[PDB]
């Protein structure tokens, strides 16, 4: 069996404009573990994007961190982008403040 | 001594 | 507090690609201490030496041992890949005695056989798992997991609490606050958040005049900050006007007393 992961994107600090942060793509709850995730500024791959040690939950449920520095403005739009056996196309979510 | 435990094989 | 010490290790073969990828992620509660990936370029992370990689290199070939087997106990062609994920190590009370051990096993991410709790025997859960079962019967290796269990296990994490007090012994609260979102003239939304606590564990509820409102929250899997911390939201959706009637109730270990929050 296989299990489809959750996706939250969001910053390290609350956001400030013009203010050096991290943006973070967490991925979890999936099964099994190869995943393709990338993060987007302006529609467009964030080279050397790094993530955490591969682990999971109790539940045997894979997770990864993906993360980066950003310094967000009014303007630049962000996302994150991912691949799984369970998607039959890559499923994008936009980083929004508020969530 | 070591932190890491052994395994066995199933 | 209590803690814990847990390895959680993920074996995946990839038929053409080489031999089974090991993964080894050592934690203290929700602080990662130790990794060891066999693809790495170089092994063994970290934020006598010998003898530690010895047993990842060992665990290495033990784990592939075991996916060539569970291929053979499933009837399972050669061409697919398959996981086997392992959970061991133990957890201890404030004062530093053995609460329980765990050393147990999925594959394919389905339960596949525990030690149980007495540390003496096994639960298998089908008839493949029954011949692992019989094979560490065979070899007493209940026996060598309880010691590692009571002994090694338990003194390694009373240590690395002591030396890593200043962090591993300290709580850190959530810092929270509640938003106000429209969604129509009629409805908005308000969340309940919580941010830069430590360890993971929190609890997060709305209520209505008192309330649980369980099945109408929204709520959001905690997540890491990336600086040790972790994050979390619960929204409600509230008629227009009502807002006071709902109240935001935060548990965590590093609060003096929990939180009752409101909008402003």
């Amino acid at each position: 069996i296989q299990r489809t992961p959750k996706i939250q994107v969001y910053s390290r600090h609350p956001a400030e404009n013009g203010k050096s942060n991290f943006l973070n793509c967490y991925v979890s709850g999936f099964h099994p573990s190869d995943i393709e995730v990338d993060l987007l500024k302006n529609g467009e791959r964030i080279e050397k994007v790094e993530h955490s040690d591969l682990s999971f939950s109790k539940d045997w449920s894979f997770y990864l961190l993906y993360y980066t520095e950003f310094t967000p403005t009014e303007k630049d739009e962000y996302a994150c982008r991912v691949n799984h056996v369970t998607l039959s196309q890559p499923k994008i979510v936009k980083w929004d403040r508020d969530m | 001594r070591a932190f890491v435990g052994k395994k066995y094989c199933l | 507090g209590s803690h814990s010490m847990r390895y959680f290790d993920t074996a995946m073969s990839r038929p053409g690609r080489g031999e089974p990828r090991f993964i080894s992620v050592g934690y203290v509660d929700d602080t990662q201490f130790v990794r060891f990936d066999s693809d790495a370029a170089s092994p063994r992370e970290e934020p006598y030496w010998d003898r530690n990689t010895q047993i990842f290199k060992t665990n290495t070939q033990t784990d592939r041992c075991s996916l060539r087997n569970l291929r053979g106990y499933y009837n399972q062609s050669e061409a697919g890949s398959h996981t086997l994920q392992s959970m061991y190590g133990c957890d201890v009370g404030p004062d530093g005695r053995l609460l329980r051990g765990h050393n147990q096993y999925a594959y394919d991410g389905k339960d596949y056989i525990a030690l149980n709790e007495d540390l003496r025997s096994w639960t298998a859960a089908d008839t493949a798992a029954q011949i692992t079962q019989r094979k560490w019967e065979a070899a007493r290796v209940a026996e060598q997991d309880r010691a590692y269990l009571e002994g090694t296990c338990v003194e390694w994490l009373r240590r690395y609490l002591e030396n890593g007090k200043d962090t591993l012994e300290r709580a850190d609260p959530p810092k929270t606050h509640v938003t106000h979102h429209p969604i129509s003239d009629h409805e908005a939304t308000l969340r309940c958040w919580a941010l830069g606590f430590y360890p993971a564990e929190i609890t997060l509820t709305w209520q209505r005049d008192g309330e649980d409102q369980t099945q109408d929250t929204e709520l959001v899997e905690t997540r890491p900050a990336g600086d040790r911390t972790f994050q979390k939201w619960a929204a409600v959706v509230v008629p227009s006007g009502e807002e006071q009637r709902y109240t935001c109730h935060v548990q965590h270990e590093g609060l003096p007393k929990p939180l009752t929050l409101r909008w402003e």
